[PDB]
């Protein structure tokens, strides 16, 4: 996870997400997410890790450290891609990018 | 081949299921039957002739899953967040607070406790959790009159 | 993301990664990463979406709003873990969960 | 079936390829024949029974890919960063800096170029860039003596 002499601006969790069943892609569609991958063999179960925010001010005025005499500040959660089987109204299955939480950032505004 | 034999572990004659693989059926009269662990529901993280696949152990109570069971391993439990893997214990109590006046040092980690230290001068801890550190005393400029002056357990407050 | 009124504390770059050979696997062994997917069949191929920081000193001290009178600061890449087809020592093909870059993230220090 | 006829796209008669797929033999004599685009090498986003599989677009110089080539889509190119798509135009110029004494509002980023203010007072920006804001201006314990007030190109210098 981390280590030692440090601190986190914005602390964040992860969990093992086995039941997305839908998700936005790149193209922006909405897609269906398959629940296993069918290999030579036996199939493999598609699930996901992602991580968010624990909270959006983790000190009394947003992120941990920010000079917040000068600005307004908050955690939030980011998303990135990944691939996933999908299928779109259930015709065309394949692999897709989505959209899923993948960290927690920290955004200014000026007060 | 192996009539009705069985002569086993590398001992050439039956065969043994690899890594991933289980026991369907043992040497009978046949050949042991391998067949295929289920992701996530049953693993072998073994190579056997006897050994059918496993099922997967379950993260539960004070544990969470920091590795999922695949095919070959069972899932890793680890303390979840919160707690941490007491030794002189078997499970796992609760990560100790850096109470008001202290904060982190060390976070609560895996077998590691939070370590906290009472604060220095020109900063405060003003709760009780167990990941703050001690943050720096708001100073007032010129034009500003704070009332309260800052204290480890409270920062200075302004107008 | 997109931004309106507000700063990010540390700046980020996407990219995708298409000749990735080798990761670091969740059980902390060292893995092949596939080329491609074989599917009913045309195959897929493996690349994968990363980000990381673009520096690690946005402005002078290091994150952007951080009180560097008081702090020290610094972006980090930060990895997770995202499924990928592999093989160790070309032996085992099927997916493994692997470490990859996918956000950019600030860490304080005292001074 | 078609002997030898063609009548045509929603025509009956011969199939079309899907998306996801073009033709590899027309309607001939034969029928028309089918074959899986490549993943990132060839796409077809289409259906038809003349189109044969696409080569996949490539994003060059002072664009960027912002989604791959998929079997049913070509790439999405995007201009990079540091550009954005000049409207008034086909092409794509340098982001605009915010100069010294000034900084960012708005970033630069799709047919929008930065928008930059001039720093307003106890704020200041000493570099040209598309990407940082007008920073707050050090002010200065009583403790310290400040030489240079903060200027809109200069923060305060201190000690
Ligand atoms: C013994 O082994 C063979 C080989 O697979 C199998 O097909 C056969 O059915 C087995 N014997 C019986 C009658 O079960
Ligand atoms: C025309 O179509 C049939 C059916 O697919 C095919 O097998 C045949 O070989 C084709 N024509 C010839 C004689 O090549």
């Amino acid at each position: 996870k981390s280590h030692r002499g440090e601190y986190s601006v914005c602390d964040s969790e992860s969990l093992w997400v086995t039941d997305k069943s839908s998700a936005i892609d790149i193209r922006g569609h909405q897609v269906t997410v398959l629940g296993e991958i069918k290999t030579g063999n036996s199939p493999v179960k598609q699930y996901f890790y992602e991580t968010r925010c624990k909270e959006a001010r983790p000190v009394k005025n947003g992120c941990r450290g920010i000079d917040d005499k000068h600005w307004n500040s908050q955690c939030k959660t980011s998303q990135t891609y990944v691939r996933a089987l999908t299928s779109e109204n259930n015709k065309l299955v394949g692999w897709r990018w989505i959209r899923i939480d993948t960290s927690c950032v920290c955004a200014l505004s000026r007060k | 081949t192996c009539s009705t034999g069985l002569y086993t572990h590398s001992g050439e004659c039956c065969k043994a299921c690899n890594l991933g693989e289980g026991v369907a059926q043992p040497c009978g009269a046949n050949q042991t039957v391998c067949e295929p662990c289920l992701d996530s529901v049953t693993f072998s993280d073994v190579v056997s002739a006897t050994e059918p696949c496993k099922p997967c152990t379950e993260c539960l109570g004070l544990q969470s899953m920091s590795a999922p069971c695949v095919e070959a391993d069972d899932a890793v439990c680890r303390c979840a967040y919160g707690y941490y893997q007491d030794e002189e214990t078997g499970h796992c109590e609760a990560c100790s607070v850096c109470e008001v006046g202290s904060g982190l040092v060390f976070s609560c980690q895996d077998k590691q406790n939070t370590v906290c230290e009472e604060c220095p001068e020109g900063t405060y801890s003003d709760e009780a959790n167990h990941v703050d550190p001690c943050l720096p005393c708001t100073v007032c400029e010129d034009t500003e009159r704070q009332l309260r002056e800052c204290t480890p357990w409270a920062d200075a407050e302004c107008e």
